């Protein structure tokens, strides 16, 4: 089955940096919009950022601008989320979503063409 | 007037390339005088917006 595995999280002090990776087993990311969704305990899943290979475009949320970077290396069918300047509000579990266009990126995506297991990041003040 | 008749329907959404314009680095939409418009796309996520003059 086409499954996405998220990794690269952990507990880091505020103001540092981390790098998360989403890898697909069963199919490549050659024709897949990659979107990062964040879920803090006690609230609803919130959009973080999305990237597109077809047009080489990157979307970032209001909090994500100037701090988060998204890159893709189709050679090893992985998507990377390099982010810096940790803040206490960034403690959550992150999932990666892969979709074949289908106009799935409207605000709240809430489509999940491919759902994968997430990873937890903790932020210590 | 006779018994012949032809129906009239509502107009379609007409596209206009000249309406959109460039700022220093950005996209600008300036609807004509007394006109409402709809702006769409997926450059990142989806955005369907309506502008009223």
């Amino acid at each position: 089955d086409v499954q996405l595995q998220a990794s690269g999280g952990g507990s880091v002090q505020a103001g540092g940096s981390l790098r998360l990776s989403c890898a697909a087993s069963g199919h490549s990311f050659a024709n897949y919009h990659v979107a990062w969704i964040r879920q803090t305990p006690g609230k609803e899943r919130e959009f973080v950022g999305s990237a597109s290979r077809r047009d080489d475009s990157t979307y970032y949320a209001d909090f994500a601008l100037g701090r988060f970077i998204i890159s893709r290396d189709n050679d090893i069918n992985t998507a990377y989320l390099q982010m810096n300047s940790l803040k206490p509000e960034d403690s959550a579990v992150y999932y990666c979503v892969a979709a074949v266009m289908a106009q799935t990126t409207q605000g709240w995506t809430t489509d999940y063409d491919l759902r994968g297991q997430g990873t937890q990041v903790t932020v210590s003040s | 007037n006779r018994g012949a008749y032809v129906e009239m329907h509502l107009p379609g959404s007409e596209v206009d390339s000249s309406l959109v314009s460039l700022s220093g680095s950005s996209v600008t939409v300036t609807p004509p005088d007394g006109t409402s418009a709809l702006v769409e796309c997926e450059c990142g996520g989806t955005k369907i917006s309506e502008t009223i003059n």
